[PDB]
RNA sequence: UCAUAGGAUAUGAGAAGGCAGACCCGGGGAACUGAAACAUCUAAGUACCCGGAGGAAGAGAAAGCAAAUGCGAUUCCCUGAGUAGCGGCGAGCGAAACGGGAUUAGCCCAAACCAAGAGGCUUGCCUCUUGGGGUUGUAGGACACUCUGUACGGAGUUACAAA
RNA sequence: GUGGAUCCUGAGUACGGCGGAACACGUGAAAUUCCGUCGGAAUCCGGGAGGACCAUCUCCCAAGGCUAAAUACUCCCUAGU
RNA sequence: AAGCAGAAGAUGCGGAGCCGCAGCGAAAGCGAGUCUGAAUAGGGCGCAUGAGUACGUGGUCGUAGACCCGAAACCAGGUGA
RNA sequence: CUGGAAGGUUAAGAGGAGCGCUUAGCGUAAGCGAAGGUGCGAAUUGAAGCCCCAGUAAACGGCGGCCGUAACUAUAACGGU
RNA sequence: UGAUAUUGAAUGUUGGUACAGCUUGUACAGGAUAGGUAGGAGCCUUGGAAACCGGAGCGCCAGCUUCGGUGGAGGCAUCGGUGGGAUACUACCCUGGCUGUAUUGACCUUCUAACCCGCCGCCCUUAUCGGGCGGGGAGACAGUGUCAGGUGGGCAGUUUGACUGGGGCGGUCGCCUCCUAAAAGGUAACGGAGGCGCCCAAAGGUUCCCUCAGAAUGGUUGGAAAUCAUUCGCAGAGUGUAAAGGCACAAGGGAGCUUGACUGCGAGACCUACAAGUCGAGCAGGGACGAAAGUCGGGCUUAGUGAUCCGGUGGUUCCGCAUGGA
RNA sequence: GCGGGGUGGAGCAGUUCGGUAGCUCGUCGGGCUCAUAACCCGAAGGUCGCAGGUUCAAAUCCUGCCCCCGCAA
RNA sequence: GGAGGUAUG
């Protein structure tokens, strides 16, 4: 119901972020603006299948 | 060729929001294989086929599948496919197509306007889009609900066409008589997981009944054992308890003051104890290493169509009733009534205009020539051949429309008996399947407050829980029935009465289905008479032969008669 | 039936058994115990039983170690090192090569080929038996070519023949 | 000592599967060695090893045997501490 | 150190090897720095703020029965009707 | 326990679709890649047992609850579940 | 119980592989049983056309097929039409079926020489052992070896909790809040009360604005209590979730934009046997909101969790047992 | 104090997992019969022990309260 | 034409 999430950065793919979200209230791909550490920038962020 | 493996599937797991639809599936296809996916609505086939096919991405699992692989798909949504058939014309070899297309009955389909190709028939489509996947000439066929819509002439021809197929096949049906005639396994899937049967469809139905029994009576063995031991427990725990509480009250006065007597009564109970204690150890334990679940508990669908009051005799006139298009007379000077309680089953093949015909007495096509009075008095529920009628992005509340508490409540009510939850109610109908779609098309029905019934392809979309409801429903309904089905089964139990649709002609049979085709031309009626009146005369000289000594001077005459009858026999004959 | 088995006679410093409660090489092979329980593991290839022996036994003259302008049989001591590693990666188990030493020692066949002889004639082939020949690796040998000795000289009963 | 026409250079062997064992190394990525069972090479244009395995290179030539010294031990003998 | 000379000795020879003078890092590697990090930033561990090594005595610890005595048992080979 | 008959499930062994590693070669590179070797290997095949179906109790074993009812009452020959 | 070795021979049946032959091909229309593609105007013809008959297979009941006997000169086409497609004939192929050649198993019988005989006769030999010979029976099974599955208390090695007003039962075992707790902190009992093993994509961040509960009175449905309107009204409300501590320059309510529920860290502190746990200004990178100051490394604070070993996955200027890879 | 039960008149399901309140017998009304039974045709009878919450929806989930039955007592 | 046998009240 609620599972633990990892959001790979758009550019690069690599898995920065791990999180959680509630897949009724969010079933689809979550997307976040978040700092990339390899890009050294902010990127959009998608949770992995 | 070959039976090479040309589908494998390993551990193919694929969830929709919280709802597992299929968990841990590993299944082969092989060629030549044969494959009836059945189960019940709702229960995923058609998001397996997706899956098969490529269009819906799993979970997790491995789909193995030959590179060059090419998968004919008939899909579900046949209405893309027919509607890109201007643009698959340029693609296919025309030649093959139009080849398959006359044998399936759709005649001169290259002279059929963008109009008609608009407005096909439910029939129609199916017969175009079944065309159009065998011209591409793939190596394996998928055939989603097939059959639905389909005369006897498209079902003889898909059956003697998928006996050819070189390439296996794999078909989501519903139909009984479809399965028992082209598949040799069937594959279950209930629960999200998928059993596998031998055979056509009507022996997995049995083989799967052992099975429910055979789990049913293992998992009840299991239970009794589990309820003996707690009775042992229980049991001994009284004792135990008792043991300690008299420990200290035994003998006389004198003997309760002998040294160590609580302890020694006491010991005793702790031996009580030990047992229950190894008791409840060796249930936890054979629990874990062999605890079988309770057997699925089949769900009930459950839907009366409440009877009316009284209303009048007439219901349904047409006089002259002529209705064209463009240049094309489908029926003309077709004259017929229905009365109160008729029960009438609409036949005809696939475009002879019977869904037509429905329109025009709901008042959706005025444009017909001729008288077609209607009783203003009759309510009409009105389940459509044409599933696309719903928006499919709409939610099954917003599709009812209704916005009282009171008319809502009996909604939803009525969506979770025929087995539509909260869940599936909040969703967008473009997410139900086909035949949920359908259980939403009813539940608009059983709300209406109605006098008649039209059933345009009832049995479609729909499973044996499903269609086993209705068909008992519809035996009871005291009101007026129309129904167009090519399931002559149900029509035959059914329907009493028929409107053929026969020569662009629509004449009224005062028999069931199953009667009108089994008919024999009446080209020597007038002798049949004969024929009858003698026949039953030699059995009433035979019958008393056989009761009379052949020594009874009674017997000579019978004997004669007899012979000279027979004489008359072979004259008419 | 020839034969063979079997039987008889003569000839044998042939074997047998013992132990030195040790050492050596093998055939079989525990458990207590440790792991703070216990089964993988440990104890331990130990105790014990059995066989073969010898004054020693086993190993041994590279289908080796290595990665250098390399080394050059085996065995044992020092060291590597409680390292590398193995391990319910737990308890524990645990090297080897290089380097320094003791001691040093290398050889002989099978096969090709030659000669002789014999039996299967398998019929100009083959097998077996004698002697010669021959023994190794960026190859050696046979086989061809030369040179050379045939004991002048060398070795030896601890291998390289045997008293 | 010179030849590289031809011939010889250890076969149910090497090696492999399966089951075990020995290698410090408990199947592990497991090379190397041994056993039972089954299968089963090349043979000089050949073969083996360098810790799965392949390629290149380096080093050797298995499936025959013999070989002293340095080492281990003492029931016993002699002389002694 | 083994080992070779020597009274079963001292000693002489024997420099292989061992510890220390340099640390940081998982490692490649770099080095009074190094690792982390994008970073001349901060921080960790080090250096500047230094003494080790060989032998002997003593305390304690590890492996050995390990301060001494004591099971009921287990296993192996035998001896007894 | 005995006897069945198909079918389902199952091991070794047979089968080797395919995939990985290696590299002659192709190529400016990236990368692709024959043959051979090598590491994995799916389909198919593969018995008993089990599942399934019958029988067997001097086989192992087991051998119930609640409610009502008769012209004194009380109990129920009787009835319901 | 199966595979396999010991372990052979012949036959029959039935599948797969390769080849060859026999051939086999009906939507509708069209003259009718039109398999695909290619060339195609001549081809066949006493080397027997058509036609007659007999035989046979198939068959959609139209019919085509070929072994043939009578038969003796035509028969067929591109043209024509039909239709989606054209007819002869030839070249190369496919569907289906059939036969044969060669393999490949599985299975069926049968055989005899392996193996077996706790059968008979003879010899060794005064011998109920053993061995040899000759019959007979059985026979490729059995037995035995290797491998595998099932069964297997027949036998074997072991396991089968702690706290505890004795032990046992019951209860408890980790974490958060309060009281006991004696006004810092800490503090026990099988002392008194409850909660936790989450939840939120906004219920987070920022910018801006904002007050709550309740009562009286007035009001259509309307009722004690729905919505309004005035007055009084420190929190008598709310704060996701227990309790305590906080909160009205709000931490409570509403709205706009966003993802700081960031990356590298971290002076210094709290707590602490250790392992852990907690707080943190400030620095750098790149951002959200804001005019700016500035705030933001989740939530009013305090529960919502599990070491190591061992595996899975993604990344990687690391290593790669001679060398390059692996 | 510790457990189990309360569903039309009787005996029983359904409760875990919310979706039209049911099965057998009985009662009531009307037929058949001279009349009763059997039989045939219809109907009533519980809002699931009671009272509140949660939910669109509760016999079912939660909160309290009252009865019945077992033990201990 | 007659003999013998073969549910409640
Ligand atoms: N894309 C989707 N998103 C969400 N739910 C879905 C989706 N597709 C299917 N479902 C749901 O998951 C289940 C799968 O339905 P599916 O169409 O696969 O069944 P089906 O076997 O084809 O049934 P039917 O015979 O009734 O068509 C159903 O509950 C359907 O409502
Ligand atoms: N508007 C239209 N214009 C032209 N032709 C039409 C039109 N609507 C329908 N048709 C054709 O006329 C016939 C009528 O089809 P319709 O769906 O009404 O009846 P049906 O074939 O008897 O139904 P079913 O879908 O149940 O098989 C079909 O051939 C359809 O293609
Ligand atoms: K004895
Ligand atoms: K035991
Ligand atoms: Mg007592
Ligand atoms: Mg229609
Ligand atoms: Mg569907
Ligand atoms: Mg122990
Ligand atoms: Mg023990
Ligand atoms: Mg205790
Ligand atoms: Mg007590
Ligand atoms: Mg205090
Ligand atoms: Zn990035």
């Amino acid at each position: 119901m609620r599972v633990n999430i990892t959001l790979a950065c758009t550019e690069c793919g690599e898995r920065n972020y791990i999180s959680k979200k509630n897949k009724r209230n969010n079933p689809d791909r979550v997307e976040f603006k978040k700092y990339c550490p390899r890009d050294k920038k902010s990127t959009l962020h998608r949770e992995t299948k | 060729k070959n039976q090479r493996t040309i589908v494998k599937v390993s551990g193919l797991e694929k969830s929709f929001h919280l709802r597992k639809v299929l968990q841990n599936l590993h299944f082969e296809i092989k060629n030549g294989d044969r494959i009836g996916l059945v189960g019940y609505n709702g229960t995923g086939k058609t998001t397996l086929a997706n899956i098969i096919f490529g269009k819906i991405t799993p979970d997790n699992g491995l789909i193995e599948k030959s590179r060059d692989l090419r998968m004919g798909y008939l899909s579900q949504s046949i209405d893309y496919e027919v509607s890109h058939f201007q643009q698959s014309i340029a693609e296919v070899e025309e030649h093959e197509l139009f080849q398959h297309a006359s044998s399936l009955g759709l005649n001169k389909v290259f002279d059929w306007s963008e109009d008609r190709l608009t407005h096909l028939s439910g029939g129609e489509k199916l017969k175009l889009a079944l065309s159009m996947v065998w011209a591409t000439k793939p190596d394996f066929l998928i055939l989603d609900q097939p059959t639905n819509h389909l005369d006897f002439t498209g079902i003889n021809w898909l059956v003697s066409e998928l006996e050819k197929f070189h390439g296996p096949v794999l078909i989501i049906s519903h139909d009984r008589h479809f399965l028992d005639k082209t598949v040799n396994r069937i594959f279950e899937l209930e629960e999200s997981r998928i059993q596998f049967f031998n055979g056509n469809y009507s022996d997995y139905r049995i083989e799967k009944e052992q099975r429910i029994a055979n789990q049913r009576h293992q998992y009840q063995v299991q239970q009794r054992q589990i309820e003996k031991i707690e009775t042992q427990m229980v049991q001994l725990k009284s004792w135990s308890e008792k043991a300690h509480r008299d420990s200290t009250k035994q003998g006389s006065a004198s003997e309760r003051r002998q040294i160590g007597f609580k302890e020694y009564h006491r010991v005793k109970a702790k031996k009580l104890d030990n047992q229950v204690k190894s008791k409840m150890k060796r249930l936890q334990n054979e629990l874990n290493k062999h605890k079988l679940e309770k057997p699925n508990e089949e769900a009930a669908v459950r839907f009366q169509f409440d009877s009316h009051g009284k209303r009048g005799k007439r219901i349904i006139e047409a006089k002259k009733l002529t209705k064209m298009f463009d240049d094309r007379i489908l029926f003309q000077d077709s004259p017929f009534y229905i009365n109160h309680g008729d029960r009438i089953g609409l036949l005809g093949e696939n475009g002879c205009g019977k869904t037509t015909l429905i329109k025009m007495i709901l008042g959706d096509d005025l444009s017909f020539v001729g008288e077609l009075w209607k009783s203003d008095s009759v309510k009409i529920a009105y389940l459509s051949q044409d599933v696309a009628d719903l928006s499919a992005d709409k939610t099954a509340i917003e599709a009812l429309g209704f916005t009282d508490r009171e008319s809502i409540l009996k909604a939803r009510t009525l969506l979770a008996n025929l087995g539509l939850k909260e869940q599936l109610i909040t969703k967008p109908i473009g997410t139900l399947s086909l035949g949920e779609r359908t259980r939403v098309k009813l539940v608009d029905m059983l709300m209406k407050e109605y006098d008649v019934l039209i059933l345009d392809q009832p049995t479609n979309h729909l499973d044996l829980p499903s269609r086993e409801q209705l068909e008992q429903t519809l035996s009871e309904f005291t009101g007026t029935i129309i129904t167009v089905s090519h399931d002559h089964y149900f029509l035959n139990k059914l329907c009493d009465r028929l409107l053929v649709f026969e020569n662009q002609q629509i004449k009224r049979f005062e028999m069931k289905p199953q009667e009108y085709l089994n008919k024999d031309v009446k080209s020597g009626d007038r002798s049949e008479e004969a024929m009858l009146i003698i026949e039953n005369k030699i059995a009433l000289i035979l019958g008393e032969l056989s009761l009379i000594d052949q020594n009874n001077p009674k017997y000579y005459r019978l004997d004669e008669e007899f012979n000279e009858l027979l004489k008359q026999k072979r004259n008419l004959k």
